[PDB]
C-alpha cells in the first residue's frame, strides 16, 4: 500500500508539472498576440 | 433594417465588424452573403473601433465583399406559453415536429435572475419515479437536483426514458390532498446522435408521454453554442410552467458531459486561460447558474425537480465534471458496469448511491411511516451479503455459518428481484411489499434496525408474492 | 375499434371545417388591423 | 465624483475612458443600470473596472460613475436579527421590493433609514473625544447598541443633540471642525479594525459541550476548525453552540452552501429560543447568507464582512462567535476570481497567496482592549469540507497551520448513536496548558490532573482494540476487561451529550468535574477489588453504575448533593463488596 | 383512447396554421397593392424620414428611381443627397457617412420583424 | 441530402468472431478502434475490406505507411469477392495519403472518401467506409492551427476538433436515397492515441459519438494474442435492435447464448481478482472450473488467425455452434464436480482438443464436426455416471 | 552499437532455399552519425576496418562537438546517396542511423527557436512530419533490382517507450527491435527482449518455399510459451517456488532455458536451420499437447529431439 500511494503521488506531481508548463506557454503566446495587435495593428 | 457591411477580419468562428457601436453586447446577429444564405452568431465583445462576433455553424461562403450584419435582438429571449407541451424544439426555440410555431403569452430572457434565499421553503414532498431501488432506498423530493452517474457503454438513455415516462405524483399518500395537481416533464437533451434522436421520440410518442412533455433536442452535429443554450431555455420553460401556473416539472438533462466539453471549446475560441485540467475557471459558476434554478418557493404550489445526467469521462470520480457536480446536488444515483454486464437491468447500485433529502420526503403522511427502517435494514443486508459473497469464494460455502448462507441467499435474491425489475411499473407501495418479503428470508430478530411493531405488522410475507408474476 | 377512430376522425374535420368559417367570418377585420399596425 | 463612458464590454470586464483620477479598487457604478463594480487596474486615462452582475445589453458609451471609497459596510444600529447577503444587502427589503428573483441593479441600504430609535446621550459640549469613545446609547432588543465615534476622528464636542426619537441620519453629535457624527459609520472591510492591545488566551469559550469544553477546550479569542462529513449532525453541533456559548452576539457565515441547505438554515434558526431570555436566538444573530449561484464577488467578501460586523460588536465591549461555514467554498471561489485575471496557479490550482488571506482572515480573532478601554473577544470556528474528506487539500494543510484546535468531526459514531459525534483521537488542541491556571483557580485545583487521567483511560482502551479485533472480549482477563468496561462507561456517561434533552442539553465545568470525579473513584475501587480477588461480573451489577449513568440528566442546582451521595455510596458498595 | 383527441387537436393547430397564413398572404397582397395606389407617397415620406431619424449622420439617402422625386422635398429639407437603386420597393434606404452601415424601412421588412408580436394578438382576433 | 433517415436492424458481418458477436455492428452504425502502435488496428481493417459483406468498401490510408497501401494494391486484384464471385478488387475504392505526403491533403482526403461513399449511398447500396487514422487528421489540424497562430486547446489541438469529428462521423446512417432507394454507410474509424493514453482528446471525443467501441490491449498483443480486443474495456449499444435478425437468421436461442457467454466472462474477471492474491490453487473446485472455462472461450473462441487459410474468416452458425458447444461442456462439468467428480481430471478429457481445434474446420465440413463433437460431449461425461 | 555492427557483418540473404538466383551481392552500408561521441565512432571505424567493409561504405559524420544545426541536414544527404545508388546502380544499400535522438533535440531547438505549438513534452507539432520525410525513404521499387535497408538506433530517454520519440518512431516504421536492461544485467548478449519487439513484414518473407514450412507456428508457440513462463515468473515472487503445480514449474524452466540458451548467443553467427534446431530443443521440454499453435504434422517432424545434442 505505501508504494503504491507513492507511485501514485509522484504521477500525480508529474502531471500537474506538465500542466503548469502549458499554461505558462498558452500565457506566454497569448501575451505575444496581444502586443502584437495593440503595438503593430 | 440596419444592417453593417465593414467587415474586416473572418478567421475560424469569429469576424471583426468596423462602427458597429450601436451592437449591445451578447446581442444576437444575422449574417448574410452573396448568396443570400442567412446564419446566425453572437456578439462576445464590443468596442469603439470594432465588433467581435461568434458565427454559429460555418463560414464558407463569406467574403469581405458582400457579407452583411444584421441585429435581431439585443438580449437572448424565448417566447414561452402553455401550448408548449406536447412539442419538439431544436435547442433554439425552432420546432422540428412540422407544427406552425405557438404564439407567445410573453417573451423571457434565457439567462434566470437567482432565486432569492428567503423565498425558498424546505422541500417535503416525494416524486414516484417507478424503480424501487429509487423510491425506496434513494428517494426522489419535490425541489430536489439528483443526479445520475454513468459510464461509456451504460444505458443512461434507456433510464431516462423510463424516468420521464413513468414519474409521477401520490397525492392520496399525502393526507387527502388534490386529485388534481398538474405535471409536466421537460426534456433537455445535448450532443445527442440520430440513433438516440430517434429512440428518444420513439419512446415519447409510443406511449402518450409526449402530451405532456416538452422536448429540446440539440444533436451532436449542431453548432456548440446552441448547446450551451439548451439547458437555459428548458430550464425557463420549466420556471414558467411551475411559477405561473403551479405545476410540478420534472427536468431531465441528457448529458452534461457534451455540454461541458462544448462550453470548454467555447472558452478556448475566445482566447481564455484554461483552469484545472484544461476546463474554463468559471465552470463551477456556470454548472451553478445551472442547477440551482431548481427548488420550491413559499407561498407557490409549484416545484422545480432537476435530475441532470452524465458519463463519467474514465469511470473516474475525481474529474472534474462529477466532482463539481457533487459539489452542487443533494446525493448522487450511480450506475453498475457488474450489475449492467451480468444482465440487470436498470443497473443501479445501491451501495454508492446516496439522497441527501431522503429523510424529509419520508415517514408517516407521505410514503408509509416503515421506509426509513426498511432501506437501513435493506442497506445493511446488502453489504453483508456482497461481502459474503467475496468469501465464500476462498474458504467455500461448507464452512460458513447458517447466518452467512442465508445472508448469501438474500443477496442473490435481492439482486434477482428487487433491482433487476426490467421495464416493470412498480408502485411505492408494491417495491415496499417486495423488499419485505426479500427482508422475509432473513430471521426475525437479525433485523436490527426495524422496530418491533413494523415486523409484527409486515414480517411473514413469502417471495411469491413477487414471483408469480414478476 | 377502426368505428370509433372513424368517428373521431369525422368530429375533426367537421371541427376543422366549422373552425375554418368561422376563421373567414373575420379574415377582412384581421387583414385590417394587420394592415393597421405594420403601418407608420 | 470621477465620471467617465465605457469604451469596451467582453464579459463582466468593462474597461472605461476619461477616469483619469480614479483610485484602485474603488467601487463603481456601470451603465445607465448602474450595475457595481470594482477597478482592478488604471492605465493612463483609462481604468479596468470588473462588474459583479453579468453585463449582456450593456452599450458601448454608457456612464461610468465612481463612488470614490472601496468595498465598505455599514456599522450601526439595525443590524441584528437582520439575514444579509455577501455584500450586506438585506434580502428581507429585496424581497418585498422586488419579489422572488433578485433583479440585477436593486438598491437598497443595510440600515433602515427610517426606524426611530431612543437616544439617550452621554457627552456634553466642550468634550474632547478620541476615536472609540461612547458618544450614546441606544436600546436593540435586550441590548443597549454604543454609538462609537470612528476610530480615525478626533475634536472637540460642539453640540449635543437632547434625548428623544431620531433615525440612523441625524446628526446626534457635532464637533468643533464642522465634522457630523451619525449613529451610524462605515468601514472597509479588508482593514482590520484598530485595537490598544491584544491579550493573552487566559479564559476559555464555555461551549456547553463536555467532550469540547474539557477534552479539546478553546480559549475565548481562540480558532478552531471542524470537518463537515454528512451526516455527522455538524448543524446540530453549530446550533448548540449558537444557543448554548458564552458568547454575547452571534454572527453565522454561509458563503457557498447549497440552496436547500441554505433553507434549512433560514428556516431553523426562527424557531430556536433563546435560553438566557426565553425570546428568539434571532435577537441577537446576524446571518450571512449566500447560495452558489449568487456572484463570485459576494461569495469572496462575506467571510470579511462577516469578521468586520465581529469586530465592530467586540469593539462594543461584547464576546461574538464568529462561525463560517464551508470555507472550502470560499476557497473555490478566490480560485475563481484568481483565474478570471489570469495567475500563475500553486499547487492544486489554487493562487499562491490562499494561505495569506486565511491567515489574514482568522488573525482577527482574540481578546483585545477596545480602544474606549474595554474588554472583548472574537472567536471563529470555521467549517472545512475537503473534496472526499481528504486533509492532504491545500485547503485543510494552511487552515490546520494556524488554528488553535481542530475537532475532527466522525461520521462513523454517528452511525453508531453516539452524539457528539467527535472523534477523540484525531482531535487536539493547543489551549490546555494556557488555560490551566484559570482551571485551578475557577473550578478546581486538581481538576487537570484528573483531566489527564481520563484521558490515560481512554488511550489505554485505544490500546487493546488489536487483541479484541483478533480474540473474542470475553476470552481477555480481569485487568483488560476492567480497562474495556471503564472506557465503554466513559463513552456512554461522559463523553455523549443529547442536545435534544431539557436538562442535558447544557453542562457546566463542575457538573463534568464531578462525573469524572466520580469515574475515576469507582475505577480505582475497581481495581482495588479486583486486586483483592473479587470477580469482575460481580462488579459489573453494582448499584453504583446507575448512579453513574444518570448524572447526566440530573439538575445543574441539585448537582452537588447527587454528586456528595453518589461519592459516599462509591465507598458504601464497595466495603460491602469482598 | 386518447389518440383520437390526439388527431383532433393536430387538425385543430393544423387548420389554425393554414388561417394564419392565408391571412399573412391577404396582407402581403394588401401591402403589395399600394403602390398602384395614390396613398404611397405619403408612407414612402414618412418611411424615409423615420429611417433618416434612424441615422443622425447619415449622408445619402438611395431609393428606386420613381420615389426620388418625392422624396426632393427631404432631400432640400434635411440636406441630404439622392441616387437611384434598383432596391426592394416600399421602402427607402439610406447610407451613412462612413459608407460602412446601412438602413433599410421595407414595408415587408416591417411586416416580417412586427408579425412575431402580431400573431398572439390576431389570433384573439380571428377567435 | 437525403429523404430520411432509418433505425438500424441488419447487423454488419465483419467476419471476426469477437467482434460479430460480443460487440456486434448495425448497418448504418459507426464504430471506433483505437490502439498503441503494434496493436492490429490495420490487419482488423484489412479483414474487413476482405470479408464483409458490404456491397461496397471505401478505404481511406489517411497518413500512414506505404507498404500497407502496395500490399492492399498487389493482394486484392488476385483475391475473390465473397459475394459477387468476381475479382475482390474490382468492389474497392483507394484513397492514399501517406505519411511522407503533404500534410494538408490529409484533412482532405477523409473528406473524398466520406463523400465518395455517400454518392454509392446514394445509388443504392450498402457502402463500408474504412479511415486507417484520424489521429492524423488531427495532427495535421494541430500544425495549421500552429501555422495560423491560433489559441490552442487541450494538447494543443485546435478548438474545433470535437465539431469537425462529429461532423465527419454524423454522415453514417441507412436512409431512404432521393431517389426512393434505400442505402447505408457504415464507418470504422481507427484512432492513434500517443503512447496508448486513452484520456488524449481524440479519443475521448470520439467515445461520445460512436455506437460501438473496440478497445485493443497491448498486453495482448504481445503474448501474440490477436484480434487482441480487451474485453473488459469494449462495448456496443447495437445489441438489442439487432436481437429480431439473430432471431430469425442464426438461431432462436442465440441471444440467450451470447447472454451466458458474457456471464461467464464477468464471472472469470470477478474471480481473477482474487487469483492475482492468493493463487488458482486456494479457490474452491467451482471457482476452478469457471476459470478454466474462461480460458477455453479465451483461447478457443475469441482467438482467431488472420492469416490461416481457414480460420480468416468464420460464419455466424459456425459461431453459435462453437458456443453450444462450450455451454455444454460447462454445463456437463458443473453437473460431475457438483458430485464430487475431480476437476484436475477433467482438464485432460479427450474433447478438450477437440474443442480447441473446431476453429479450422471447413464452413461446409463444419455440422458433421458439431453433430460428432456434441455426440462426445454427452458420452465423455454419461459413460462415467 | 555492438549488435548494429554485428547486423552489418553477419547480414545476407540465402538464395538456396528461396530458389531465386544464386547471387553473393555484398550490401553497401551508408552510415550517417548525429552527435556521435569518439568512444563510438573510434569503436565503429575500427569494426569496419577490420571485417573490411569501408570500401562499400560511405561516411557521414557529425560528431558531439560539431553545431547542433548540422544533423538537420545529415540523414537527409544519407539517404539522398542510398537512393541513388540503389535506384540508378542496382545496389542493396543498408542504412544505419546512430541516434535519432540528437535529430529531435536538434528539431526541438529550431523549433522552441520559432515559437512553434509545442506538442508533448516540448518537440514541436510537426516532428511526426518531419520523422517521416525520413524513415519512409526505403523500400523496394517494381522494375528495379536495388534495395534500401534502414536500422535507425535510438535511445529511449529514461527506458520509456511512451516518450515522444520512440513513440513517433514505432508508429511510423515497421517494427522494432527492443533492448531490455534486466537481460543485460544477466550478462545476456544480445539484450533483445522478444515480448515488446516486432516485425510488420515478417509474413512476407517466411513460410514453405522462402525459409521452412514450420517457421510461423514455431514463432508462436515459442512467444504464448515465454508469455506464460514470465507470467509464472510473477506468480512465484508472491506465492512461493515451492506452492507451484508441475506444469507451472515446466514453464518456468522453460523460461529460464529460453533465456540462457535462445537469446544468449554471444558473437556468433547462427544459420536460421540452427536456430530452428535450437527452437524446437528448446520446444520439446514442454508436453506435447501443450503445443496448440503448432499442427500435428510438423510436430511429428520435429519434436522429440533433445538440448544436449547440441550442447553437451
Ligand atoms: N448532539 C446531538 N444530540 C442529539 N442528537 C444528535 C446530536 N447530533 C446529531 N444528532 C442526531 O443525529 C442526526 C445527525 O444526522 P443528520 O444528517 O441529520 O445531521 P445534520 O445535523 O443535518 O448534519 P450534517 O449536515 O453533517 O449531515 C441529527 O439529525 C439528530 O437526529
Ligand atoms: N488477427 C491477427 N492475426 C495475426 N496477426 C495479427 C492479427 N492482428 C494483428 N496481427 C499482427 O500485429 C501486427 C501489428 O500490425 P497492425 O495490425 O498494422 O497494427 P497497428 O496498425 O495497430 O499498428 C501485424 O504485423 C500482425 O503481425
Amino acid at each position: 500500500i505505501p508504494g503504491i500511494r507513492a507511485q501514485i503521488r509522484f504521477i500525480q506531481q508529474v502531471l500537474e508539472q506538465r500542466e503548469r508548463e502549458d499554461t505558462f506557454r498558452l500565457k506566454r503566446i497569448k501575451g505575444k498576440i496581444e502586443a502584437r495587435e495593440a503595438e503593430e495593428e | 433594417k440596419k444592417e453593417y457591411t465593414g467587415i474586416t477580419y473572418i478567421s475560424g468562428p469569429l469576424l471583426f465588424v468596423e462602427n458597429a457601436k450601436d451592437l449591445a453586447y451578447g446581442a444576437i446577429v444575422d449574417i448574410k452573403d452573396g448568396t443570400g444564405r442567412v446564419r446566425g452568431g453572437q456578439v462576445i465583445e464590443v468596442s469603439e473601433e470594432y465588433a467581435v462576433i461568434q458565427v454559429f455553424e460555418e463560414t464558407t461562403g463569406l467574403d469581405l465583399a458582400t457579407t452583411s450584419v444584421s441585429l435581431v435582438e439585443d438580449v437572448a429571449r424565448l417566447g414561452v406559453s402553455k401550448e408548449m407541451l406536447g412539442r419538439r424544439f431544436n435547442g433554439i426555440g425552432k420546432p422540428i415536429d412540422g407544427l406552425p410555431p405557438i404564439t407567445p403569452e410573453k417573451r423571457l430572457p434565457i439567462t434566470g435572475l437567482p432565486l432569492n434565499p428567503v423565498a425558498r421553503r424546505k422541500p417535503e414532498q416525494f416524486i414516484q419515479t417507478g424503480i424501487s431501488t429509487i423510491d425506496v432506498m434513494n428517494t426522489l423530493v419535490r425541489g430536489q437536483k439528483l443526479p445520475i452517474f454513468s459510464g461509456s457503454g451504460l444505458p443512461a438513455n434507456e433510464i431516462a426514458a423510463q424516468i420521464a415516462r413513468q414519474a409521477t405524483v401520490r397525492p392520496d399518500l399525502s393526507g387527502e390532498g388534490e386529485k388534481e395537481e398538474p405535471f409536466a416533464v421537460v426534456f433537455a437533451a445535448m450532443g445527442i446522435t440520430q440513433r438516440e434522436l430517434s429512440y428518444f421520440i420513439q419512446e415519447f410518442e409510443r406511449t402518450g408521454a409526449l402530451s405532456r412533455s416538452v422536448l429540446f433536442l440539440n444533436k451532436a452535429d449542431d453548432p456548440t453554442i446552441e448547446r450551451i443554450l439548451t439547458p437555459r431555455m428548458a430550464l425557463t420553460v420549466a420556471e414558467y410552467l411551475a411559477f405561473e401556473h403551479d405545476y410540478h416539472v420534472l427536468v431531465i438533462l441528457t448529458d452534461m458531459t457534451n455540454y461541458c466539453e462544448a462550453l470548454r471549446e467555447i472558452g478556448a475560441a475566445r482566447e481564455e486561460i484554461p483552469g484545472r485540467r484544461g476546463y474554463p475557471g468559471y465552470m463551477y459558476t456556470d454548472l451553478a447558474t445551472i442547477y440551482e434554478r431548481a427548488g420550491v418557493v413559499e407561498g407557490k404550489k409549484g416545484s422545480v425537480t432537476q435530475i441532470p445526467i452524465l458519463s463519467m469521462p474514465d469511470d473516474d470520480r475525481t474529474h472534474p465534471i462529477p466532482d463539481l457536480t457533487g459539489y452542487i446536488t443533494e446525493g448522487q444515483i450511480q450506475l453498475s458496469r457488474e450489475l449492467h454486464r451480468k444482465g440487470i437491468y436498470p443497473p443501479i447500485d445501491p451501495l454508492p448511491s446516496l439522497s441527501r433529502l431522503m429523510n424529509n420526503g419520508v415517514g408517516k403522511g407521505k410514503t408509509r411511516e416503515d421506509h426509513k427502517q426498511v432501506s437501513d435494514q435493506l442497506y445493511s443486508a446488502y453489504a453483508n451479503g456482497v461481502d459474503i459473497r467475496k468469501l465464500v469464494a476462498i474458504i467455500g460455502e461448507d464452512a460458513l455459518t447458517e447466518n452467512d448462507r442465508r445472508y448469501l441467499q438474500f443477496a442473490d435474491a435481492f439482486e434477482r428481484f428487487f433491482i433487476n425489475q426490467g421495464q416493470q411499473n412498480r408502485s411505492i407501495e408494491e417495491s415496499l411489499q417486495i423488499a419485505w418479503a426479500l427482508l422475509s428470508m432473513l430471521p426475525q430478530g437479525e433485523l436490527k434496525r426495524i422496530s418491533k411493531d413494523h415486523i409484527g405488522k409486515y414480517y411473514g410475507q413469502k417471495l411469491e408474492e413477487i414471483w408469480g408474476a414478476p | 375499434t377502426e368505428a370509433l377512430l372513424a368517428r373521431y376522425r369525422e368530429r375533426a374535420e367537421a371541427e376543422a371545417k366549422a373552425v375554418r368559417e368561422k376563421a373567414m367570418a373575420r379574415l377582412d377585420e384581421a387583414v385590417a388591423l394587420v394592415l393597421k399596425e405594420v403601418l407608420p | 465624483m470621477i465620471q467617465g463612458v465605457i469604451q469596451k464590454i467582453a464579459g463582466p470586464a468593462v474597461i472605461a475612458k476619461g477616469m483619469l483620477g480614479a483610485r484602485m479598487y474603488d467601487i463603481c457604478k456601470v451603465g445607465e443600470e448602474g450595475l457595481v463594480g470594482e477597478i482592478i487596474r488604471l492605465d493612463g486615462d483609462t481604468a479596468f473596472v470588473q462588474v459583479y452582475e453579468d453585463t449582456s445589453g450593456l452599450k458601448v458609451g454608457e456612464p461610468v460613475v465612481s463612488t470614490g471609497l472601496p468595498l465598505a459596510v455599514e456599522l450601526g444600529p439595525g443590524m441584528l436579527n437582520g439575514i444579509y447577503d455577501g455584500i450586506q444587502r438585506p434580502l428581507e427589503r429585496i424581497r418585498e421590493k422586488t419579489g422572488i428573483y433578485i433583479t440585477r441593479g436593486v438598491v437598497v441600504h443595510a440600515l433602515d433609514r427610517e426606524k426611530k430609535w431612543a437616544w439617550t446621550p452621554m457627552v456634553k459640549p466642550g468634550d474632547e473625544v478620541r476615536g472609540g469613545m461612547v458618544l450614546g446609547t441606544v436600546p436593540e432588543f435586550g441590548f443597549t447598541h454604543k454609538i462609537l465615534v470612528p476610530p480615525d476622528v478626533r475634536g472637540r464636542v460642539k453640540e449635543v443633540k437632547p434625548a428623544g426619537e431620531y433615525t440612523v441620519e441625524e446628526p446626534v453629535v457635532v464637533l468643533e471642525d464642522g465634522t457630523e457624527l451619525k449613529m451610524y459609520h462605515t468601514w472597509p472591510v479588508r482593514r482590520a479594525r484598530p485595537v490598544q492591545r491584544k491579550l493573552d488566551p487566559n479564559t476559555p469559550f464555555l461551549t456547553g459541550m463536555r467532550i469540547l469544553d474539557v477534552l479539546f477546550p478553546v480559549a475565548m479569542g481562540g480558532t478552531a476548525a471542524i470537518p463537515g462529513p454528512f451526516g455527522a449532525g455538524k448543524s446540530v453541533t453549530q446550533q448548540s453552540l449558537a444557543k448554548w456559548s458564552n458568547a454575547d452576539v452571534v454572527v453565522y457565515v454561509g458563503c457557498g452552501e447549497r440552496g436547500n441547505e441554505m433553507t434549512d438554515v433560514l428556516v431553523e434558526f426562527p424557531e430556536l429560543t433563546d435560553p438566557k431570555t426565553g425570546g428568539p436566538l434571532m435577537h441577537r444573530t446576524v446571518l450571512i447568507a449566500n447560495t452558489s449561484n449568487m456572484p463570485v464577488a459576494a461569495r469572496e467578501a462575506s467571510i470579511y464582512v462577516g469578521v468586520t460586523i465581529a469586530e465592530y460588536f467586540r469593539d462594543q465591549g461584547f464576546s461574538v462567535a464568529l462561525m463560517a461555514d464551508s470555507t472550502s467554498r470560499w476557497a473555490e471561489a478566490l480560485r475563481e476570481i484568481s483565474s478570471r485575471l489570469e495567475e500563475m496557479p500553486a499547487e492544486e490550482g489554487y493562487p499562491p497567496y490562499l494561505a495569506a488571506r486565511l491567515a489574514a482572515f482568522y488573525e482577527r480573532a482574540g481578546k483585545v482592549i477596545t480602544l474606549g478601554g474595554e474588554e472583548g473577544a472574537v472567536t471563529i470556528v470555521g467549517a472545512v469540507s475537503p473534496p472526499g474528506g481528504d486533509m492532504s487539500e491545500p485547503v485543510t494543510q494552511s487552515t490546520l497551520r494556524i488554528v488553535g484546535a481542530f475537532w475532527r468531526l466522525d461520521a462513523s459514531l454517528a452511525f453508531r448513536r453516539h452524539f457528539p459525534a467527535i472523534n477523540w483521537n484525531g482531535s487536539y488542541s493547543l489551549f490546555t496548558s494556557a488555560l490551566d491556571p484559570w482551571y485551578r483557580e475557577n473550578v478546581a485545583e486538581d481538576y487537570p490532573e484528573l483531566r489527564d487521567a481520563i484521558s490515560e483511560l481512554l488511550q489505554r482502551e485505544a490500546g487493546l482494540q488489536e487483541i479484541v479485533q483478533l480474540v473474542g472480549p470475553d476470552a481477555l482477563q480481569d485487568a483488560e476487561r476492567l480497562v474495556i468496561e471503564v472506557g465503554r462507561i466513559i463513552r456512554e456517561d461522559f463523553l455523549q451529550q443529547n442536545a435534544y434533552h431539557e436538562v442535558d442539553a447544557y453542562c457546566s465545568m463542575k457538573k463534568a468535574y464531578g462525573i469524572m470525579k466520580m469515574i475515576l473513584a469507582f475505577y480505582k475501587e475497581a481495581e482495588a477489588a479486583i486486586k483483592r480477588g473479587v470477580s469482575i461480573d460481580e462488579i459489573l451489577q453494582l448499584p453504583v453504575l446507575e448512579r453513574i449513568g444518570r448524572a447526566r440528566y440530573v439538575s445543574e442546582e441539585e448537582f452537588p448533593a447527587y454528586f456528595e451521595e453518589a461519592m459516599k455510596e462509591i465507598q458504601g458498595a464497595f466495603k460491602a463488596l469482598a | 383512447e386518447s389518440a383520437g383527441e390526439l388527431l383532433v387537436a393536430t387538425a385543430r393547430t393544423q387548420a389554425r396554421g393554414e388561417v394564419l397564413e392565408e391571412v399573412r398572404r391577404r396582407v402581403r397582397e394588401a401591402l403589395e397593392a399600394l403602390p398602384q395606389k395614390p396613398e404611397w407617397p405619403e408612407v414612402v415620406r414618412k418611411l424615409a424620414l423615420e429611417a433618416l431619424e434612424a441615422l443622425p449622420g447619415a449622408k445619402a439617402l438611395v431609393a428606386n428611381p420613381e420615389d426620388l422625386p418625392h422624396l426632393e422635398a427631404l432631400a432640400r429639407e434635411r440636406g441630404v443627397e439622392l441616387q437611384a437603386e434598383p432596391a426592394l420597393r416600399l421602402g427607402v434606404r439610406a447610407v451613412g457617412a462612413e459608407g460602412k452601415t446601412q438602413v433599410e424601412n421595407s414595408l415587408l421588412a416591417r411586416l416580417d420583424r412586427a408579425w412575431d408580436a402580431l400573431s398572439s394578438k390576431v389570433a384573439q382576433a380571428l377567435w
